[PDB]
RNA sequence: ACCGAUAGUGAACCAGUACCGUGAGGGAAAGGUGAAAAGCACCCCGGAAGGGGAGUGAAAUAGAACCUGAAACCGUGUGCUUACAAGUAGUCAGAGCCCGUUAAUGGGUGAUGGCGUGCCUUUUGUAGAAUGAACCGGCGAGUUACGAUUUGAUGCAAGGUU
RNA sequence: UAACUUGGGAGUCAGAACAUGGGUGAUAAGGUCCGUGUUCGAAAGGGAAACAGCCCAGACCACCAGCUAAGGUCCCAAAAU
RNA sequence: GACAAUGGUAGGAGAGCGUUCUAAGGGCGUUGAAGCAUGAUCGUAAGGACAUGUGGAGCGCUUAGAAGUGAGAAUGCCGGUG
């Protein structure tokens, strides 16, 4: 293989999904959280268990 | 490495600031208010495509329907008598006959009268 | 593929129609003559564009109504002064204003547009059976 | 054939300037020069000076003869502004804005 | 970060009354000269990958040169002084691609002074060979006792 | 009170259509040729009605 | 003389020599195309199909396989974040007749 | 595989300065002529400012916070249009007039007709007379570290791995 | 033509009208609380003047083609004076 | 070739556009780069070219990598101007 032509084995490498870039994404605005409560807050959530 | 905003933004509402083009004032000039502008445009025109359809479908009919007067005849009479005789003419070639000649448009009457 | 013919002003003839109200009914003659200032009559009928008719109504004084509608059917306006409602009823209007009353029947029965207004304009009527239109020499037109 | 003058940041504004500017443009030099001096306006003895000078580099820069010369075009754009404050009531202070204007005057031949 | 720039401590004007957008800090990030959200932060980027992977992928480098002919075998470099243009000279007549790779067994100073000016031109040892320079380079030039070295080792 | 609604360009032209001055009265001095306020000295020359001021 | 032709769905008023845009025919451009769906025929002789005239058939020459003029056909809901744009060119043919029957 | 003048230090510049506060203390804005200063002799209008020539220069349309020079916003001229009309300002249809292009079943304008109560947020429901935005520009919000889990990928395999 | 099991990721826990079976209220409420269905929510298009929730009907895009639904056919305004 | 599906908020899944930087390869540029302006251009979308003017020295393209990666709203911050 060549540093010009490079590639990752099929399916080893995926995108991350950036919320919060616009309603097209499917995850704009309130970024995938929903309206409210104290699971859409910064920092939000309840303890586990 | 930092990616400052650049062009690209500037580019974009360019875009769409061409597209406000003609509009009244502040409606061609500024982006946020061209920017709705250009999206109610996008919805009428989306909806008057369809409407468009019926518009001109009216008005074949409402120019068969002075024809077939002039003729002594009703539209509603004459499309179920134009029917009857197996006439597939639909009603914009119907009216764009009506208009260019009468006796064409006779004819197909008389066709209809002789099927009812 | 677009082929629908549209008229305009350079290929529009209009017509100059006397249509006679004596012993006529208010609004079915007011209807027909509508439909003829609209050109609806015409087989290049256009929406955009005045296609319609001249037309002018004589023997106004004549029309008649069925029914209680001489002293029943009230005319309202609103000098847009407060309390300043202003009625007449059909009857009283026919003997004292024909021409507004058939005038009125008619313009109601056109739409309130530029085009509306201009075809509107078109109309004539007068409370005897003379016009002062014999210059522009219409013909007679039977009604239905 | 044109001659051209400019006064840039004359300390007035704008809308003043072309008050007067509506007077003169498209008449005669010495019209002009007459509504100019009779005109009871600030702006005036400023734009006289440039319709003056205008004519002053049409006749010796370009040979042009001054008595056959019309105001082409005379129009005042906006120069920098000074900015100011006024104190008003109650500690608040409010803008002043001292805008300025860049004056143009051309003359023609109409040749 | 807001934290991190300079000032900010106080309150800029109270809660409310004023008609103002409620602010905290001056150095809050929607301000002018306020801290930054997240951002770079040192770190490093280095990872690993098992060991049977490692040489697995020095024998594939190898191999593909090996399969495309840019593999070149040579019996010693007798350089007892360092000598760029002695060295451009042995290239030319090896008739090699503009890069090269240049294995010795064993560090060789002359050789290494004298590749080192040439553009495209790597000198490397047996155990330095790296997948970098072997993919980097279109031909490897290596002596014998590199070549049974890396041979050995591999 | 205050402004609703901003003003446009347009609104606010309008308004301004009347907003403007005249050309001075004005004459050319019978005496001098220069031009002068009607009813005024000419001050080019000093005079008014054939006599010096 | 005219004709009164169906193909693509429509119905067209066509004379001799007159240029027509129609749907996308499976034709190349210089071709020859037949229509012989003939409705109606107008003119000094009239022929009045029912719904076909028998054995008529208007012949053209394909000028032209084009696209229409770029629609933007774009919507959207207010206040639901929910809008969606694409892009449309109609295939079109353009021909010339050249023989009515 | 850090920033590039709203970034990067608060501070690229005479900055812990100016400025504010009794004081502790708080705390800015502000970079770019040109290769060279060759930084416009001289003439002209003007008190000056400013300008028109002339000249220097590749360029002054590089002439002093002098590279480039977007938008808001302000002017001048003009092709089409408008003083009987009820307008979320467009859209679809459409004569007339004026043009002539990335040459495409072109471009500008628009008599007149149909349809048509912005956007965002928040709501059971908003044209809403609920919230927010004067406009324009810039800046402005799921990131990284270390653990856990799951999925994909790859190596090796009763072993795998430091 | 689904259904179920295991595992990764969620959101939702203010609901509304209409019809109908009921409680409460006064066989009051665009009231309130349950049962059942539909629609809105998250649904544009046609009708009901306008009119989330009613009636018809579920918009992949284009067409100056045809048939229908509810509802309509004197004129506004398409179609029966 | 056939014929089946393709309204949609919270939200899940997928495929992509564009920005800066890096690596390798291959290119452009004072016979004029980026940027800016205009245009009747191309693509299913994000978006991509071409021409001309301005500008005066840097910038594409391909594959892969990495992120301070995309604004219209926060009585958002700063500047400019109504
Ligand atoms: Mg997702
Ligand atoms: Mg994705
Ligand atoms: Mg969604
Ligand atoms: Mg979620
Ligand atoms: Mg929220
Ligand atoms: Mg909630
Ligand atoms: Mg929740
Ligand atoms: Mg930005
Ligand atoms: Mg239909
Ligand atoms: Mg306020
Ligand atoms: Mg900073
Ligand atoms: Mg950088
Ligand atoms: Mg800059
Ligand atoms: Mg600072
Ligand atoms: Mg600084
Ligand atoms: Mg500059
Ligand atoms: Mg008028
Ligand atoms: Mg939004
Ligand atoms: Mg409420
Ligand atoms: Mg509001
Ligand atoms: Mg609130
Ligand atoms: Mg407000
Ligand atoms: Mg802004
Ligand atoms: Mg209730
Ligand atoms: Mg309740
Ligand atoms: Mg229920
Ligand atoms: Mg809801
Ligand atoms: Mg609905
Ligand atoms: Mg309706
Ligand atoms: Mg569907
Ligand atoms: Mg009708
Ligand atoms: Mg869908
Ligand atoms: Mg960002
Ligand atoms: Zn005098």
């Amino acid at each position: 293989m060549k540093l010009h032509e490079l590639k990752p084995a099929e399916g080893s490498r995926k995108e991350r999904n950036r919320v919060g870039r616009g309603v097209a994404t499917g995850n704009g605005k309130t970024s995938g959280r929903g309206h409210k409560g104290q699971k859409a807050r910064s920092g939000g959530g309840v303890r586990p268990g | 490495p930092r990616v400052k905003g650049g062009t690209v933004t500037r580019a974009r509402r360019k875009k769409t600031i061409k597209l406000a083009k003609g509009y009244f004032g502040s409606k061609h000039t500024l982006y946020k208010v061209a920017k709705q502008q250009v999206m109610k445009s996008g919805q009428y025109a989306f909806r008057d495509r369809r409407q468009r359809k019926r518009d001109f479908r009216k008005l074949w009919i409402t120019r068969i329907n002075a024809a077939a007067r002039q003729h002594e005849m009703s539209y509603s009479r004459l499309m179920n008598g134009l029917k009857k005789a197996g006439i597939d003419i639909n009603r914009k070639m119907l009216s764009e006959i009506a208009i260019s000649d009468e006796k064409a448009f006779a004819q197909l009457v008389t066709k209809a009268k002789d099927a009812l | 593929m677009r082929q629908t013919f549209m008229a305009n002003e350079s290929n529009i003839e209009r017509k100059w129609y006397v249509i006679d109200a004596e012993g006529q009914t208010l609004g079915r003659l007011s209807s027909e003559v509508a439909s003829i200032l609209r050109g609806k009559n015409k087989v290049t009928y256009t929406p955009h564009v005045d296609t319609g008719d001249y037309v002018i109504v004589i023997n106004a004084s004549k029309i008649e109504f069925t029914g209680n509608k001489e002293t029943d059917k009230v005319y309202y306006r609103h000098s847009n002064h407060p309390g300043g409602i202003k009625s007449i009823t059909a009857g009283e209007l026919r003997r004292t204003n024909p021409e507004r009353l058939i005038e009125n029947s008619i313009k109601g029965m056109l739409p309130s547009t530029r085009l509306g207004e201009k075809q509107g304009k078109k109309l004539f009527v007068y409370g005897g059976a003379e016009h002062p239109h014999a210059a522009q020499q219409p013909e007679n037109y039977e009604l239905r | 054939m044109e001659a051209k003058a400019v006064a840039r940041t004359i300390r007035i504004a704008p809308r003043k300037v072309r008050l007067v500017l509506d007077l003169i443009r498209g008449k005669n030099a010495a019209e002009a020069i007459a509504i100019l001096k009779l005109t009871n306006k600030a702006s005036s003895p400023v734009i006289e000076k440039v319709l003056m000078s205008a004519l002053a580099n049409a006749e010796h820069n370009y040979d042009m003869n001054t008595d056959e010369l019309v105001v082409k075009e005379a129009y005042a754009n906006e120069g920098p502004t000074l900015k100011r404050f006024r104190p008003r009531a109650q500690g608040r202070a409010s803008a002043i804005n001292k805008r300025t204007s860049h004056i143009t005057i051309v003359v023609s031949d109409g040749k | 970060n807001r934290s991190a720039v300079s000032g900010g401590g106080r309150k800029p004007w109270k809660q409310k009354g004023t008609g103002r957008a409620r602010q905290g800090t001056i150095r809050a990030p929607q301000w002018r000269g306020g801290g930054i959200v997240f951002g770079p932060t040192p770190r490093s980027y280095a990872y690993k990958m098992p060991k049977k992977m490692r040489r697995l992928a020095l024998r594939s480098a190898l191999s593909f040169k090996a399969q495309e002919n840019g593999l070149t075998v040579v019996d010693a470099f007798n350089f007892e002084a360092p000598k760029t243009k002695e060295f451009k000279n042995v290239l030319s007549t090896l008739e090699q691609p503009k890069k090269v790779l240049v294995v010795t067994e064993n560090e060789d100073v002359n050789v290494e002074l004298s590749a080192r000016n040439i553009p495209g031109v790597q000198v490397t040892t047996a155990q330095g060979l790296n997948v970098l320079d072997i993919t980097n380079a279109d031909s490897l030039v290596i002596t014998e006792a590199a070549a049974k070295k890396v041979e050995e080792v591999l | 009170a205050v402004p609703k609604r901003r003003t446009s360009k347009t609104r606010k032209n309008k308004r301004r259509t009347h907003f403007k001055i005249s050309v001075p009265g004005m004459t050319e001095c019978p005496n001098c040729g220069e031009y002068k306020l009607s009813h005024r000295v000419c001050k080019n020359c000093g005079s008014y009605n054939g006599e010096e001021v | 003389m005219f004709a009164i032709i169906e193909t693509g769905g429509k119905q067209i008023k066509v004379e001799e020599g007159q240029e027509i845009f129609v749907e996308k025919l499976d034709v190349n451009e210089g071709d020859t195309f037949t229509f012989d769906k003939v409705l109606f025929v107008g003119g000094d002789s009239v022929k009045v199909g029912a719904p076909t005239v028998e054995g008529a058939t208007v012949t053209a020459t394909v000028n032209k396989q084009g696209r229409g003029k770029k629609i933007t056909v774009f919507t959207y809901k207010r206040r639901k974040n929910s809008k969606r744009k694409k892009g449309h060119r109609q295939p079109y043919t353009k021909l010339t007749i050249d023989k009515i029957n």
